């Protein structure tokens, strides 16, 4: 089956940067869009990026700070933060989707003051 | 005369479409290429593209750049399969240019400090005259009648249709008050913006700039650019419109008729008699075709490609034999005894 | 989101002069063009066999 597995999460302090990775196990980003989403300590999932062949989007909670960037040759997405603040702190997942919807196991991101 | 084919054509605009290989990689360019076509002899080229050329104006193109026209003189353009190419005449969105043979192709221009380029591999392939292979044209010769396209816009039996232009989401437009989502459409046209952040709301502001509460990001509305006018080509990068998906049909530039060519005249080969015998000494300079049949119930065809020069023996009876050089006229011949 | 694609086929519209025909051949007939002289009344005719 598909599988998602996130990397690069880990623990830093206010105002920095993380780079997480998240790579496929065969070629599947052309077919499908991936989106990279957050799930904060007892809330449900919400979306931080989406990317597309044709473009990307960004949400406004995280617009000017997060950017999504896809490369499909590695068969990988990387999403760049900068300017982390607590309120960042959740369990990132990179979504695959498309015909069928496939989720990462997550990556666990803090951020300390 | 000209002016009255010319009208016709201001009834649409130029639009973007995706062209897959950019500068860098895959964009909607504005200069997308809908489809290319080459049928005749020379290699003259007509070419299928998304911008506007003459527009009653001489020499320039008029296309559009996220929503803006901008008009720029032809002279500003290249493009080539791999070696260079020579524009000859445009009109509407069709370009008829002089090119060299190539499995792709590629059209280029330079802004002030962008370049635009697109390439897409289509074949571009050559299509000599005659019985001479030749590669490119030659100088003189004899003169025969040949197939190639038309350098004026005369028209004739030949209609494609257009349709309304479509409705697309423009991000700019869409932006940020100090506390609600901001829509301030470009003063002086409708437009329309679908936003499903409270219930499901669709609002059509017109020429009033309209903050929009209970949206807090600007990803939850998309606001749609409208155009009652300007008929668009049926194409498939751009999305349809409502009603009836059609409007009319208009004529074609630039069609297929016929014009006279020269053609390469291949040198007189080395003939030779025998006894029910032939010998031909054969130089070509480029591969040209000899066609040699009996002139009896029987033909014994024989078609052949000769690209080297060569040696070759036959034989000729009482009852005749024929042969056909290249572009040269056909030769009979009769034996007899000795 | 769903799309309906849609597409079919047509004539190009430069096969108006080069276009191949079909035919279907039976019944020949000879004709002949001749220079008739016959007690040096001559003559050029066209006749059916």
């Amino acid at each position: 089956d598909v599988q998602l597995q996130a990397s690069g999460g880990g623990s830093v302090q206010a105002g920095g940067s993380l780079r997480l990775s998240c790579v496929a196990s065969q070629n599947l980003f052309e077919y499908y869009t991936m989106g990279w989403y957050r799930q904060v300590p007892g809330s449900q999932r919400e979306r931080v990026a989406l990317i597309n062949n044709g473009g990307s989007n960004v949400a406004g909670s995280v617009e000017g700070r997060f950017t999504i960037s896809r490369d499909n040759a590695k068969n990988s997405i990387y999403l760049q933060m900068n300017n982390l603040k607590p309120e960042d702190s959740a369990v990132y997942y990179c979504r695959a989707f498309g015909p069928a919807d496939y989720w990462g196991q997550g990556t666990q991101v803090t951020v300390s003051s | 005369s000209t002016e009255e084919l010319f009208n016709e054509y201001k009834l649409t605009r130029p639009y973007m479409a995706r062209c897959i290989r950019c500068a860098v990689g895959s964009c909607h360019s504005p200069i997308a290429i809908e489809a290319v076509k080459s049928d005749g002899h020379d290699g003259y080229v007509r070419l299928q593209t998304s911008s506007q050329y003459g527009l009653l104006k001489g020499r320039t193109m008029r296309y559009d750049m996220h929503g803006t026209i901008k008009e720029i003189p032809l002279h500003q353009v290249s493009l080539y399969t791999s070696r260079p190419c020579h524009i000859v005449d445009g009109h509407g969105y069709f370009l008829l240019a002089r090119c060299p043979a190539g499995d792709s192709i590629t059209m280029e221009f330079k802004k002030d400090s962008v370049r635009h380029s697109c390439s897409v591999p289509y074949e571009v392939k050559f299509n000599p005259v005659g019985r001479e292979l030749y590669t490119h044209p030659p100088e003189h010769g004899v003169e025969q009648a040949c197939q190639v396209y038309a350098h004026d816009a005369q028209n004739r039996g030949a209609y494609v249709e257009m349709h309304l232009p479509g409705s697309e989401v423009d991000s700019s437009l869409v932006s940020l008050s100090g506390s609600s989502v901001t829509v301030t459409p470009p003063d002086g046209t409708s437009a329309l913006v679908e936003c499903e952040c409270g219930g499901t709301k669709i609002s059509e502001t017109i020429n009033k700039t309209k903050q929009f509460s209970q949206c807090t990001k600007k990803e939850q509305c998309r606001a749609y650019r409208l155009q009652n006018d300007k008929w668009v080509y049926n194409s498939d990068k751009l999305p349809k419109a409502a009603g009836a998906t059609l409007k009319g049909k208009l004529h074609v530039p630039f069609l297929l008729a016929d014009g006279k060519c020269t053609v390469p005249l291949a040198p007189e080969p080395m003939i030779t008699f025998g006894f029910r015998s032939v010998s031909l000494k054969l130089h070509p300079k480029n591969p040209t075709y000899l066609i040699t049949r009996q002139l009896a119930d029987e033909p014994h065809y024989t078609h052949e490609l000769i690209s080297e020069p060569a040696v070759r023996n036959f034989t000729v009876t009482e009852k005749g034999w024929e042969f056909v050089w290249g572009n040269h006229p056909p030769k009979r011949f009769w034996a007899q005894e000795t | 989101n769903t799309q309906v694609s849609k597409a079919y086929v047509m004539k190009s519209d430069d096969c108006l002069a080069d276009h191949a025909e079909a035919y279907k051949a039976h019944t020949a007939s000879v004709q002949a063009f001749l220079n008739i002289t016959v007690g040096e009344h001559s003559i050029v005719t066209t006749v059916y066999v």
